[PDB]
RNA sequence: GGCCGCAAGGUUAAAACUCAAAUGAAUUGACGGGGGCCCGCACAAGCGGUGGAGCAUGUGGUUUAAUUCGAUGCAACGCGAAGAACCUUACCUGGUCUUGACAUCCACGGAAGUUUUCAGAGAUGAGAAUGUGCCUUCGGGAACCGUGAGACAGGUGCUGCAUGGCUGUCGUCAGCUCGUGUUGUGAAAUGUUGGGUUAAGUCCCGCAACGAGCGCAACCCUUAUCCUUUGUUGCCAGCGGUCCGGCCGGGAACUCAAAGGAGACUGCCAGUGAUAAACUGGAGGAAGGUGGGGAUGACGUCAAGUCAUCAUGGCCCUUACGACCAGGGCUACACACGUGCUACAAUGGCGCAUACAAAGAGAAGCGACCUCGCGAGAGCAAGCGGACCUCAUAAAGUGCGUCGUAGUCCGGAUUGGAGUCUGCAACUCGACUCCAUGAAGUCGGAAUCGCUAGUAAUCGUGGAUCAGAAUGCCACGGUGAAUACGU
């Protein structure tokens, strides 16, 4: 059959929102169409310095951005010089002041999205889907995760019938609303059509 | 069903005299969650039979359900092919049950002006041996007996 | 939709707001009792001079994403399916599954 | 949610909003000024009337 | 052809031609008008419907210039549509444009308010007024209107049998697998079978098996009983004022509101059972054995649905399959089917007059009091971003009269005249009001559907889409049953 997504079904019992501020009707749509464009301009500019995450917050009337990301060398830049810009873009967006902060991811091998980022890169530049999602489970088993499950589909290696395959180890509890589970998807884009990815991550009970 | 059991329902007896048996009565009477106006049918048809008769309510109503209670019925059995009747007995809750229900249906069909007049006609006729009911009993009597090599 | 959908959707926009106030007076004309009855045939026959695309009855409401014209919320300025995808993401505050 | 046909199969949210109200009797200017010179979460929405 | 026999026939015994296989024994499934055990509104026991009539709505067919495209046994047919008069619109007839209605590039000059003629309009022509900001070191041109050439833009065009993402169904069924060990030449097997038990591959005990994973149960929402905090806009037993009304002074006790907590565990008693797992009874308690209702959908099956929400490989058109504009069509009508609403009447129709709810929505918005109109409505105007104002009067019910079994004082299709409102604009093709007219139908052939308790049946109330347009969809309470012997 089909499943439900985790991460929604989990917000409000142990995970938290992207987005935290009040509004009322008027004001409301306008709210989440800004909020949409700014994280499309950034997502489109800061393409490789492993970024995962936009946290964004609306206080009296200014907006306040938190990037997590795993190399903040790259984004900061020569004495933020780079920050700078990206402060003044996005408040030309939001139309109001802006603020920007950066955190640090530590261990990027147990962050869902930039594991499946990584196996689409691969898979662009005509690497086995074996020996990528192989390497990205060893790695997370090893780095010390309680599980994990990937998955791939489409026309898998250039074939004319498309095809799924997945891959498991550890435990993955997905009918227990305790459990701390962190999922996230990408795409691929080749010369013959799209592949897709998932992954699924688990780390304990809370 | 196949694994249950099944308990009894608890039933409220009836405010102006105090029989469970009235109050079946009227619950096998109302239609479409009304019960106020079946609670009048009822009423006003003992009223007007009580005088007929010189006898209390609950004594006439009595004597009109002992000639329809029925004792032994017929089922249907298909093994081989074949339907056969079958002869049964009957036991008392299913007996009262079984009369209610002839009583009302045979009032239902009559041709006088109002619900009251219709079941008081009724309930006085069954008293007497007479009507659609008894007929009823007598039928499903006579089937019983024309199958008695089949129990 | 197609581009030239959301072109005449940003056009009919731009002209309503531009020929507010005149309707609204020429409409008090017209509506209001004890008029001269003779400028009232007159206001009746200039306001069928003003560009049609100007009154706000003419524009319909799409999402802001993709530009669908069924199935609209008002709360979210998107439709069903886009509400569903953010809202499984985490992108609306306060929003979750309901029970009852 | 499904992009075509199929009429059963829906979703079904909810959003709630809480509220408080408090009421001071005596204010004073030092008091208003120290409550005007406050800052809170960004979560919260706060109406003040005299 | 020979030999034998009365005959029926027996015995010895070839070739042409044609195909790439025919066959034995075991292994995993599926199937049986084979056997054994067990479940589900599956039957049985009951209550109300559909199939007949009139109307609303979707589909096939036929018609037309066009009647835009998609969904097709269960699992398509009040389905994508949560709302086609123009717009929406993707369709038809006619008038128009060619770097283009929507973006990035270069270089030649300048920008928005009012107002006149010709067009159905798109779109051509006359005019009047204005000189923005800003290192002007003169090069700023950012902002935003013009024309000109070519790289390009554009496609609701085909393939869901090239795809991603999303969904239906078997099925809320109890199953589906792995590592190491052992057995067999092998495909494979064991574990997962057996004796008991449960809603359950739930649990115990045995056994060449020993252990783990995805599913089952539990943690999440709601409903029912309690105590502790805070009492306005919500609440009034005691106290005291009276124009009677929580009005006023007051009180923190009660309803109630929303944050923290307690409680239910086969925990206790008796009996049966393998000195088990469990099962049938009882005590207290608001609630007893999964207390009632939700969300939650295993490995897989049907080349199942969707290139017309969106994205994408390959193909196809570029003065045209891309633009813009007014009129029409998606609402047709010999006919066939699905899903609904109103009835065919005295458990009722009509007139008077009187109790008792719940949950929701509101600034281009919800509209009280008052006056005018028979009425739909109109004028003038408080209050409310709301436990405060408004929508807003619940209906079935109870009490008193009339009708007396008639196609009726039951039913309310169709048609004539006169009006109200939204909107530039109600002919094709909107909702509602007043006067008049008063059709079919007296309980529906062969078939066939829903329901196990606050359920079926019956009565009213609200919201989303929305200028306006529900008998559909999603939510809320009032009255309140019949039956289950059994497989």
């Amino acid at each position: 059959g089909q499943k439900v997504h985790p991460n929604g079904i989990r917000l409000g019992i142990v995970k938290p929102w992207n987005s935290t501020w009040f509004a009322n009707t008027k004001e409301f749509a306008d709210n989440l169409d800004s909020d949409f464009k700014v994280r499309q301009y950034l997502t489109k500019e800061l393409a490789k310095a492993s970024v995962s995450r936009i946290v964004i917050e609306r206080p009296a009337k200014s907006i306040r951005v938190t990037i997590h990301t795993a190399r903040p060398g790259i984004v900061i830049g020569k004495k933020g010089e780079d920050v700078e810009k990206l402060r003044k873009v996005v408040a030309d967006i939001a139309g109001v002041p802006a603020q920007i902060n950066i955190a640090e991811v530590r261990k990027p091998e147990l962050d869902a999205k930039l594991v499946a980022d990584s196996i689409t890169s691969q898979l662009e530049r005509r690497v086995m889907f074996r020996r990528a999602m192989k390497r990205a489970v060893q790695n997370a088993m090893r780095l010390g995760a309680k599980g994990i499950k990937v998955e791939v589909s489409g026309r898998l290696g250039g074939a004319e019938i498309a095809r799924t395959e997945w891959y498991r180890e550890g435990r993955v509890p997905l009918h227990t609303l305790r459990a701390d589970i962190d999922y996230n998807t990408s795409e691929a884009h080749t010369t013959y059509g799209v592949i897709g990815v998932k992954v699924w991550i688990f780390k304990g009970e809370i | 069903p196949r694994r249950r059991v099944i308990g009894q329902r608890k039933i409220l007896p009836d405010p102006k005299f105090g029989s469970e048996l009235l109050a079946k009565f009227v619950n096998i009477l109302m239609v479409d969650g009304k019960k106020s106006t079946a609670e009048s049918i009822v009423y006003s048809a003992l009223e007007t039979l009580a005088q007929r008769s010189g006898k209390s309510e609950l004594e006439a109503f009595e004597v009109a359900l002992e000639n329809v209670r029925p004792t032994v019925e017929v089922k249907s059995r298909r093994v081989g092919g074949s339907t056969y009747q079958v002869p049964v007995e009957v036991r008392p809750v299913r007996r009262n049950a079984l009369a209610m229900r002839w009583i009302v249906e045979a009032a239902r069909k009559r041709g006088d002006k109002s619900m009251a007049l219709r079941l008081a006609n009724e309930l006085s006729d069954a008293a007497e041996n007479k009507g659609t009911a008894v007929k009823k009993r007598e039928d499903v009597h006579r089937m019983a007996e024309a199958n008695k090599a089949f129990a | 939709a197609k581009q030239s959908m959301k072109a005449r959707e940003v056009k009919r926009v731009a002209l309503a707001d531009k020929y507010f106030a005149k309707r609204a007076e020429l409409k008090a004309i017209i509506s209001d009792v004890n008029a001269s009855d003779e400028d009232r045939w007159n206001a009746v026959l200039k306001l069928q001079t003003l560009p049609r695309d100007s009154s706000p009855s003419r524009q319909r409401n799409r999402c802001r994403q993709t530009g669908r014209p069924h199935g609209f919320l008002r709360k979210f300025g998107l439709s069903r399916i886009k509400v569903r995808e953010a809202a499984m993401r985490g992108e609306i505050p306060g929003l979750k599954k309901a029970s009852w | 949610i499904s992009p075509h046909v199929n009429k059963d199969a829906r979703d079904q949210y909810e959003i709630r909003t809480h509220l408080r109200l408090v009421d001071i009797v005596e204010p004073t200017e030092k008091t208003v000024d120290a409550l005007m010179r406050l800052d809170l979460a960004a979560g919260v929405d706060v109406q003040i009337s005299l």
